[PDB]
RNA sequence: UGCCUGGCGGCCGUAGCGCGGUGGUCCCACCUGACCCCAUGCCGAACUCAGAAGUGAAACGCCGUAGCGCCGAUGGUAGUGUGGGGUCUCCCCAUGCGAGAGUAGGGAACUGCCAGGCA
RNA sequence: CCUCCUAAAGAGUAACGGAGGAGCACGAAGGUUGGCUAAUCCUGGUCGGACAUCAGGAGGUUAGUGCAAUGGCAUAAGCCAGCUUGACUGCGAGCGUGACGGCGCGAGCAGGUGCGAAAGCAGGUCAUAGUGAUCCGGUGGUUCUGAAUGGAAGGGCCAUCGCUCAACG
RNA sequence: CCCGAUGCAAACUGCGAAUACCGGAGAAUGUUAUCACGGGAGACACACGGCGGGUGCUAACGUCCGUC
């Protein structure tokens, strides 16, 4: 199935950074919405997220997820870090391709302070 | 959308008067149709393979793709990973633009035509036949003809049992059986 | 003659980089702080306290050493 | 703080298979077009781009259903270490540890963080 | 030399035992990143009889994993593709193996590289047989040395080649 | 060729311990009975019996393995 294929090869990834035991960053594409999340060593706890379903971020955004979109999480995901101090947490693109909208959001989050 | 619309505007109406189905796409779609060639006597020579996937590209608006043999068998001399044939998937307009113009002009056009086998479905609400003597299309010239190949269409649906493939089929007014 | 089978147990001391386990297959993966060879004999990337688990959907079985 | 939907972990069939009911508040999914970001060893199949046009059909979510999978006591049984005996090929006695299979019982799982709607 | 039992739950463990397999090979059959997942059965059809490609369903690794075999592989260790040769240089704590020389694994360090946006991986092959210690000979490099001196011969060091000694520490 | 039932398999285990091995804590006793190095040894055709086994015709007062 589409979303059995997705986690199975997103797992591999999850588990071989996990290995190393550090901080990682996944993001979850949605044809409306994109979702992101750091998740802590211990994988049971999360530290910073922002996503296009809260209001907060749509009154810029005509459609929920886009560029713009995908540009305004970034930015907001990078803040909220940045105030916190995730300290370089790594990312996993959820096992999808870094060939669409994840491309951007990742420029978005490096040049806006994440050293990842 | 040559097709589409019409066929959304006419055959979604009457199915569902039909059946009386709550919702408007839960009739049956066609997805995709699946152009195989079962040749089972290319392997003389690469010549008549080759030929063979020119028909099938003139015949479809895309290059076909060339498939291999799933397991070596004596009884048939047939040794792993064997390209036997070709086949060609369709999805969007080209399908319908094929299918239109094959059940428009190419289904009549078939000398002693008994009409589609209903029965010879694939057990689930989809059917797949071979019909004979391709040169019926005008596309392959009589002049460009090397020697008698027979087709394998499969159209793909969406029908839950055998009941829905009926009627999907009847839909396109089933010319005879 | 060929030595296998499991010469490092669980609560058993080891210090870095010892092997805990050899084997033809793959019966333990890495858990934590582990490595693994190209031979698949297991063994202990820091100082700690050995200790096998069960984990997976699978049932499959681990060998973790927790840091001392 | 109560209900519904999503992501992140443990637990790894007490979480599974099948049947019925049910879902468009948000969210999610199907899907139109793709000449544009992008891709097909052909195919918009899969990834990606612009949406609510239409729907919850299908996947998936929740409740019930113990038909079906699993564990599983208690007892008993076989087995076995220790010392002895017999009719010593094998078995028994005192003591300790005690199977497999199966029975009662169970469950249609549970659990921690946040987010959106309903309150 | 290697695979299961014999070999009696650590390892090892006799016998003129049961079954046997090998002296290979790869400059891709390796690494990296990406995508994918089968044996088998039924239904329908042009050669098709019970077994050619295809469509669907059941099936969910019973195939494949180069070797005869064992234990593993779904995050696939299998398949396809973009690049490359990390199969690099000097090393290497510690561990295991054995009577022993010796042998295997090995995190990590310094230099420069390949893949991947990055995180990260790359010091050969899913692991377990493919080997030949020993002196002698062919080649090229290296003032290292040269029986008083300048050289030469000779010696020393570096890299490759001559093997059913199948009886093969 | 395949399926249901019925028995077995040292080269089958979806289950499976008593016992022996290793790791940690612990009251008690043992002339440190444990370990490293150095000097000096002897032996290098063992028998019988119990235990679980291979071979042997499960005939053996036959033979070969590990423990006592």
């Amino acid at each position: 199935d589409k979303k059995s294929a997705r986690i199975r090869r997103a797992t591999r990834a999850r588990r071989k950074l996990q290995e190393l035991g550090a901080t990682r960053l996944v993001v979850h594409r949605t044809p409306r919405h994109i979702y992101a999340q750091v998740i802590a060593p211990n994988g049971s706890e999360v530290l910073v997220a922002a996503s296009t379903v809260e209001k907060a971020i749509a009154e810029q955004l005509k459609y929920t997820g886009n560029k713009d979109a995908a540009a305004a999480v970034g930015k907001a995901v990078a803040e909220r870090a940045l105030e916190k101090g995730i300290k370089d947490v790594s990312f996993d693109r959820s096992g999808f391709q870094y060939h669409g909208r994840v491309q951007a959001l990742a420029d978005a989050a490096r040049e806006a302070g994440l050293q990842f | 959308a040559k097709l589409h619309d019409y066929y959304k505007d006419e055959v979604v109406k009457k199915l569902m008067t039909e059946f009386n189905y709550n919702s408007v796409m839960q009739v049956p779609r066609v997805e995709k149709i699946t152009l195989n060639m079962g040749v089972g006597e290319a392997i003389a020579d690469k010549k008549l393979l080759d030929n063979a996937a020119a028909d099938l590209a003139a015949i479809s608006g895309q290059k076909p793709l060339i498939t291999k043999a799933r397991k070596s068998v004596a009884g048939f001399k047939i040794r792993q990973g064997y390209p036997i044939g070709c086949k060609v998937t369709l999805r969007g307009e080209r399908m319908w633009e094929f299918f239109e113009r094959l059940i428009t002009i190419a289904v009549p056009r078939i000398r002693d035509f008994r009409g589609l086998s209903a029965k010879s479905f694939d057990g689930r609400g989809n059917y797949s036949m071979g019909v004979r003597e391709q040169i019926i299309f005008p596309e392959i010239d009589y002049d460009k003809v090397d020697r008698v190949r027979g087709l394998d269409i499969t159209i793909t649906t969406t029908a839950k049992s055998d009941e829905e493939g009926r009627a999907l089929l009847a839909a396109f007014d089933f010319p005879f059986r | 003659a060929k030595r296998l089978g499991v010469k490092r147990f669980g609560g058993e001391s080891v210090l870095a980089g010892s092997i805990i386990v050899r084997q033809r297959g793959t019966k333990f993966h890495a858990g934590a702080n582990v490595g693994c060879g190209r031979d698949h004999t297991l063994f202990a990337k820091a100082d700690g306290k050995v200790k096998f688990e069960v984990k997976g959907p699978k049932n499959r079985k681990f060998i973790s050493i927790e840091a001392e």
